[PDB]
DNA sequence: CGCCCGCTTCGGGGCAACCCTGCCAGTCTAATACAAATCCGGCAATGGAGTCAAGACCAGGTTCG
DNA sequence: CGAACCTGGTCTTGACTCCATTGCCGGATTTGTATTAGACTGGCAGGGTTGCCCCGAAGCGGGCG
């Protein structure tokens, strides 16, 4: 029916491809844990982030030793959490004693 | 090297990639199986289309939109993370996937021969059990710990089996006690004598099956002990239970894993050097199967040794992702999106990798994790090649998907579909019509098409004439077609050539360059004298108009590809501007002579004078317009502008009759005078009857002696005169003009009686079923011949059907025989003859059954025509890639070697009878030696073109054999010189120093196929030619001799037995398994016993294999054999091909030599290397201690010759792209781009014709004298 | 005694012309419950960006004494 | 020869309007995650017929430490 024609989801602009002056810009250095260095050109008036997902793909921090204490979140839910929220300590300790005397009565008779 | 790929190239070096190369190519790590947010239609973060990883979708805009101009470029937005740049980096930036478990690559595993298998010495049947998690593999073992805890653990084994026997004599003692209980309860009461011992048989059967239990588990323990003693790396422990027991009892002493990480561990623990030298030692000493497998592994082992390639890259750790625009998700108008079928495979890999990562993080049992790693392996295998191993991964509708390997393989890969043959702009097509008023270099062109071809030209020009304010009003003025655009269009067309393709382009003249001119209508008018080159009848054929643009392109079209500069063949040099068909008839009627016609010359006197003389052809034309002179009567004109023939010139003038003033009388017809006025002034008078062969000889002479423009104008004049007298010839077809032979019924009765007697003798049992068919076939062939003979003698000469044939215009005599007379024998669908046969002409009208018999042969012929074409075009496709590198480099090799030519063999009475096939085998060749005879003078010196007059001089002086050069023995390095190639058959002069004569050779060989029928078990047509060029072993193999002597002939059981009796002697060569279905070779008489055979005499009848005649009679005789054997086929179809084309191909066949001895330098035995490299290596290695590598010549077919080339790019683009690509990647075989398809591929300028630096770097300045005068 | 190798057969990948000409493929236990994120709708700090009115200000082309 | 003019802009000044642009701030919606207690325990299932060629794999008859 129609048509065929299609478009990539994005605009194609055309201006002057000038090279003589630009907006001036800095170069920051981020570092992964495993000794990898990466340089990222940020603009001048730009709040440079402390951590940055690098070209390698693992999370990389900045080479300046500030360490802004990101306060990493809790472990989500463990099997200990799903067990503890449906039982109690004296019951689990009772079962622990039962298996303890079970391996005892197995072993030495 | 260049990353943005400016056109500076010296190499193209493929190589097996490593993981540190892959995660250095990438700009990010794709880690989510998402493409586009469903609601905003923008790409996801860390997905398959992320603008952070792959670049922006919008020109100079980030993702959060905080930067939107060019002034922010090269920088990265500190919130969205998308580098602001141009939006064509999504064409080029790649990404990678960090896998959670290692995965083997599929090409180095699955494709036969397997490369992991040859590298590790593993079988593929058992390696598939490793990398698909079906069997364990031992990757390491401790030696000395096994060496002493072998004693300690066999002591422990003895303790264990003694405890087993403690259990076993517990069994013995317990059932002994229960068996004496069976005694004490069976023999202690009242019971039956057998029922008291059924419990005896019961407990004894219990002990039998119980000792079977103990015996089987002791056999299990014995098996596991034998396995731990004979444990070694590269071993496979199948049977899961045994491996688990073996590990948890002997958990030290060895490491052994399962899958691709274990293969990676084996590649880590693998000395290639000692392994390689062990293989060198095995080929130093071994034999048989071991030596062949040692060679086949030494190939890839030395391949990994020589280069700097670690073989660690055969397993894979990080998989890279093709850029987003190469797998684009484009939307159509209406939201129906279009993914590119790789996105689903990457989503499968990303899903399975993330699931593996969460399973390993969560802690999962071994079954689930190994299932997930097998799924990951199959996902990567489907990504690299879907459909390779197992079931192809389907999509919706059960359509197999298109992986990365399916983007290159076959006809629809990038190579054959988009690298070599492209849709082009500035183009158009239309249907064609005949243009008989055009000049030879002109052509028609419909103005409604030219106005769209030349639209930028006409746009510029009618801006320049102030008809438009600017370009946009000019474009709208074009699109509305305001009528002064046509007046501008004439000026932009004039002197600007166009090309005229016609698919299928069989040979070189399918593209020619014509000057266009404007034509009313919408059909391209083609000049009629290029129909023979284009193979273009006017049944509705269509031709494509191209348009050259640059000054170099217009000059190439104007000078090389023009119509009037390409008259002759490229193959045999006969003209293709020759006037054929209709025109020829016209000329025939114009130069034929009718005795007893109106107004002849009779010398009768006494009462009146002769009334035959005419003072001028002007007066003759006036007396022809009045009804006195016929055109075709014999008169005596007095000519003053035409050159008389050589005898009359030497008679009337002797030496220097110059014609524009002189006068001389001649008895000819008026038609021949009007005909000779077409030909130029220097050409002598002809005075014959213009048969088509006569016109061919005239145009060949006039093209060989005069310049080209004279030939073009003469051919145009012949076309005009031929049409104008073809109308007047009165050639019509009416059924009153198809006369039937009057004696036909008597002939049919006389052969009907013989058919009746053969049928009667079959009915009375005197002969079987086949011999009566053969007798009837021969009788009706005799009948067909007699009916055709009576038909031939019945017709007059001015019958138009026989006039068209005997002029030579078209049609053989058999078509007249089938119009009137007898159809004859009509073939079976299988190929035999139907014995009935058809006895009615097509004038009388056939009956029902006769027509139904004729349909068999008609449909068989038409389907055979279709399939052959496909095969002929495919043969041409193979030959072009074979001889793509035979281009003429030097002016002169300056050798002295060269072949001899048969050249008019000796008569038995003793004369020089001319050899009939001289024009294909002797002409257009340059002598290396001289012609001397009876200790006389030289006749033809060294290095002459050797045309017709010097061949006539040699046959006059009386020699038979000349030693002439050839492209077989041109001693230049890369392709032939010029003087070995001789005269270029297209120009008539010597070949240039830029020609691609391999392509011309390949096109002229596989061009005239199609029409190459077969015959009524030797293969005798196009499959015969194909098995010759493929260097196959033929079907009807007839073995040749090996040494002279008399023969040991014997007819064994149901087939033959032939042996050569030697003459020194030696060992008798015995030929046993020769079928009695064959025939013995006849010569001069049949092969009789005790007859003296040659060294390479052909024994039986059939086809000799070229390998055997290479091995017996060397390279020269197999060159003679191949050329003679192909040209035998092409002469059997009556097709003129000069031998130098076949010699170009055979010279490409006989390049390489084989290695039977390594010497001590670099050459694996059985490998095939080039001859020049072989000789240069021996020249290097005679110094530094002398040893020769021993070489023998090989004759290899053209597929293997094309695939074993030096450039991996051409061999990848030809055929078998996967295997060529993978072993080139192993060898790290760097291309040098020096060939001919490669520069076509990468778009730079090819090294042939106007591309080579002898012509591409010409400095062109104005001369100083005209500079000063300017 | 069990041990190994030369021909045979079975299987398996690759290829089989070329122009136009076409145009969009499938299916089921089902919901709550809550929280982070996102977004969007409406005033509310603006001050920057534009707009008009008015005039001061020249210093030169137009006319009277 | 000078007086007076009126008009080319040239530029500024001040007053007023409008309008984007964050900034809270609260409700709507949107997306992710978790949880449902009788028992339920190893797939559908389809195609596939050309012919020829080259090569590599498995096997069977042949002799042998
Ligand atoms: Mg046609
Ligand atoms: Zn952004
Ligand atoms: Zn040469």
């Amino acid at each position: 029916d129609r048509v065929l024609r299609g478009s990539r989801l994005g605009a194609v602009s055309y201006e002057t491809d000038r090279n003589h002056d630009l907006a001036p810009r800095q170069i920051a250095r981020y570092r992964t844990d495993n000794g990898e260095e990466f340089e990222v050109p940020f603009a001048d008036d730009a709040e440079i982030p402390g951590t940055w997902l690098c070209r390698n793909g693992m999370e990389g921090t900045l080479i300046e030793g500030d360490l802004p204490e990101p306060k990493k979140v809790k472990p989500p839910r463990t099997h200990w959490d799903m067990l503890l929220e449906r039982r109690s300590i004296e019951e689990l300790e009772e079962l622990l004693k039962e298996r303890l005397e079970l391996i005892r009565s197995r072993r030495r008779g | 090297g260049a990353m943005l790929d400016v056109n500076f190239f010296d190499e193209l070096r493929i190589g097996l990639a490593t993981a540190e190369d892959i995660r250095q190519w990438s700009y990010g790590e794709v880690k989510k199986p998402e493409t586009i947010n469903y609601r905003t239609l923008k790409p996801e973060k860390d997905g398959l289309f992320c603008e952070k990883i792959f670049g922006p979708t919008r020109d100079w805009e980030c993702y959060c939109g905080k930067y939107k101009r060019v002034r922010f470029k090269g920088i990265i937005c500190e919130r969205c993370g998308v580098e602001v740049t141009r939006a064509k980096v999504r064409r080029e930036r790649m990404g990678h996937i960090e896998l959670a478990a290692p995965v083997t690559h599929i090409w180095y595993f699955k494709g036969v021969p397997s490369r992991l298998g040859y590298l590790l010495d593993l079988a593929p049947k058992d390696l598939e059990k490793i990398i698909y998690f079906a069997a364990y593999v031992i990757t390491s073992v401790d030696e000395e710990m096994r060496h002493n805890e072998l004693s300690t653990l066999e002591a422990e084994m003895a303790v264990e089996r003694k405890a087993v026997e403690d259990q076993r004599d517990g069994e013995l003692e317990a059932r002994a006690q229960k068996l004496e209980a069976d005694l004490a309860e069976l023999e202690a009461e009242g019971a039956k004598a057998d029922a008291r011992r059924k419990v005896r048989d019961g407990g004894e059967r219990e002990m039998r099956q119980i000792r079977d239990r103990a015996q089987r588990e002791l056999d299990r323990l014995e098996d596991i002990w034998s396995t731990f003693t004979k444990l070694a790396p590269k071993q496979l422990i199948v049977d899961e239970n045994l491996y688990r027991e073996l590990v948890d009892r002997y958990g030290e002493y060895f490491t052994g894993a399962m899958g691709a990480e274990s293969i990676q561990k084996l590649i880590e623990n693998f000395d290639i050097d000692a392994e390689a030298e062990s293989l060198r030692d095995v080929i130093r000493n071994g034999k048989g199967q071991k030596k062949l497998r040692a060679l086949k592994r030494l190939k890839v082992v030395a391949a990994f040794q020589q280069s700097g390639n670690s073989p660690m890259g055969m397993v894979l750790d990080a998989v890279p992702v093709i850029p987003p625009e190469l797998r684009p998700m484009v939307q159509l108008d209406g939201g129906r999106f279009a993914t590119s079928d790789l996105n689903d495979l990457y989503r499968r890999v990303i899903n399975r990798n993330n699931r593996l990562k969460r399973l390993i993080d969560l802690g999962a049992p071994e079954i689930i994790v190994n299932n997930e790693k097998r799924m990951l392996q199959e996902s990567v295998d489907a990504l690299f090649d879907n459909g390779r191993r197992g079931r192809p991964v389907t999509g919706p509708g059960n359509r197999p998907l298109k992986s990365l390997s399916d983007l290159l393989k076959g006809k629809q890969g990038r190579f054959r579909q988009n690298l070599l043959g492209k849709r082009v702009d500035y183009s158009g097509r239309s249907v064609i019509v005949v243009g008989p008023q055009l000049k030879l270099h002109q052509c028609g062109l419909p103005k409604l098409m030219a106005l769209e071809l030349f639209k930028p030209f006409v746009m510029k020009r009618l801006v320049d004439l102030n008809h438009a304010q600017n370009i946009k009003s000019a474009k709208r003025m074009v699109e509305r077609q305001r009528p002064q655009v046509w007046d501008v269009l004439e000026e932009v067309i004039a002197e600007h050539p166009v090309l005229l393709n016609r698919a299928p382009t069989l040979h070189r003249l399918g593209i020619q360059a014509f000057e266009p001119m404007l034509v009313e209508g919408k059909a391209i008018q083609l000049h009629p004298l290029v129909c023979e080159a284009f193979n273009a009848d006017f049944d509705g054929d269509q031709m494509a108009v191209h348009l050259p643009l640059s000054a170099e392109a217009q000059a190439e079209a104007r000078i090389l590809m023009l119509s009037s500069n390409n008259i002759l063949s490229p193959a045999s040099g006969r003209p293709l501007a020759m006037p054929r068909l209709d025109m020829v008839t016209g000329l025939y009627y114009l130069t034929t002579e009718v005795p007893g016609d109106t107004g002849e010359y009779q010398p009768a006197s006494g009462d009146h004078p002769e009334t035959g003389v005419y003072s001028s052809p002007a007066e003759a034309i006036m007396a022809a317009d009045r009804g006195v002179l016929s055109v075709r009567a014999k008169i005596k004109v007095r000519l003053t502008q035409l050159r008389p023939p050589v005898e009359i010139e030497a008679e009337l003038f002797g030496h220097s009759g110059w014609q524009p003033g002189d006068a001389w009388m001649a008895e000819t017809t008026l038609g021949r005078v009007m005909f000779n006025e077409l030909l130029p002034l220097g050409y002598p008078f002809v005075n014959k009857q213009m048969h088509k062969k006569v016109q061919a000889a005239i145009i060949n002479d006039l093209a060989e002696r005069y310049p080209m423009i004279v030939v073009a104008q003469t051919v145009d004049k012949l076309k005009d005169a031929g049409f104008y007298w073809a109308t007047r010839s009165g050639v019509t077809v009416s059924m009153a003009d198809v006369l039937v032979p009057p004696r036909k019924k008597e002939i049919l009765d006389h052969y009907e009686e013989r058919a009746d007697k053969v049928e009667k003798q079959f009915q009375r049992g005197a002969l079987n079923h086949d011999e009566r068919n053969e007798a009837l076939v021969e009788i009706w062939k005799e009948a067909t011949d007699e009916v055709g003979q009576a038909l031939r003698e019945h017709y007059p000469d001015d019958n138009p059907i026989i006039t068209i044939v005997d002029s030579g215009a078209t049609g053989n005599f058999t078509q007249t025989r089938t119009l009137a007379g007898m159809k004859g024998l009509v073939t079976n669908p299988k190929g035999e003859f139907i014995p009935r046969p058809v006895k009615s002409s097509f004038r009388e009208g056939l009956t029902v059954l006769e027509y139904f018999i004729n349909t068999h042969g008609a449909r068989k012929g038409l389907a055979d025509t279709a399939l052959r074409t496909a095969d002929s075009g495919y043969l041409t496709r193979r030959l072009v890639d074979v001889s793509q590198d035979v281009i003429v480099r030097e002016h002169d090799c300056q050798t002295e070697r060269g072949i001899v030519v048969e050249l008019a063999e000796r008569a038995p009475d003793g004369t020089l009878i001319r050899d009939p096939y001289i024009e294909t085998s002797a002409y257009a060749r340059t002598l290396g030696t001289d012609a001397v005879d009876e200790a006389g003078n030289v006749i033809v010196e060294r290095g002459q073109d050797l045309g017709d007059p010097e061949i006539d001089a040699l046959l006059a002086a009386g020699i038979t054999q000349v030693k002439v050069r050839s492209v077989l023995t041109c001693a230049t390095s890369t392709g032939v010189c010029a003087t070995c190639y001789g005269r270029s058959m297209a120009t008539g002069k010597l070949v240039d120093i830029g020609e691609a004569v391999g392509i011309v050779a390949a096109q002229s060989i596989g061009e005239p196929g199609t029409q190459l029928t077969m015959r009524t078990d030797i293969t005798g047509g196009l499959p015969r030619v194909q098995e010759l060029f493929e260097a196959r072993v033929p079907r009807g193999k007839a073995p040749i001799a090996d040494v002279t002597g008399r023969v040991r002939l014997e007819d064994g059981e149901r087939f033959y037995k032939i042996t050569i009796v030697p003459d020194d002697g030696g060992e008798e060569v015995v030929y046993d398994k020769i079928s009695k279905r064959q025939r013995l070779r006849v010569f001069k008489r049949v092969l009789s016993d005790g007859d003296h055979v040659e060294v390479g005499q052909q024994l039986m009848e059939g086809s000799a294999d070229p390998h055997e005649v290479l091995r017996v009679q060397g390279p020269r005789e197999v060159q003679i054999h191949l050329v003679r054997e192909v040209q035998e086929v092409y002469r059997a179809q009556g097709v003129s091909i000069h031998d130098k084309h076949i010699e170009v191909i055979v010279r490409q066949m006989l390049r390489r030599v084989t290695i039977i001895d390594s010497g001590s330098t670099e050459f694996l035995p059985g490998s095939l290397i080039d001859r020049a490299e072989f000789e240069a290596e021996n020249r290097r290695v005679v110094a530094e201690g002398g040893e020769p590598a021993a070489g023998r010549p090989v004759l290899m077919g053209i597929t293997k010759a094309s695939l074993a080339t030096d450039s991996w790019l051409s061999a990848a683009s030809f055929q078998e792209t996967t295997r060529v690509l993978t072993d080139a990647a192993i060898n790290c075989r760097s291309d040098k781009l020096n060939g001919l398809k490669e520069n076509v591929i990468i778009g730079k300028l090819i090294p042939a014709g106007t591309g080579i630096n002898r012509y591409r770097n010409i400095a062109v300045q104005p001369t100083e004298e005209a500079r000063a005068a300017a």
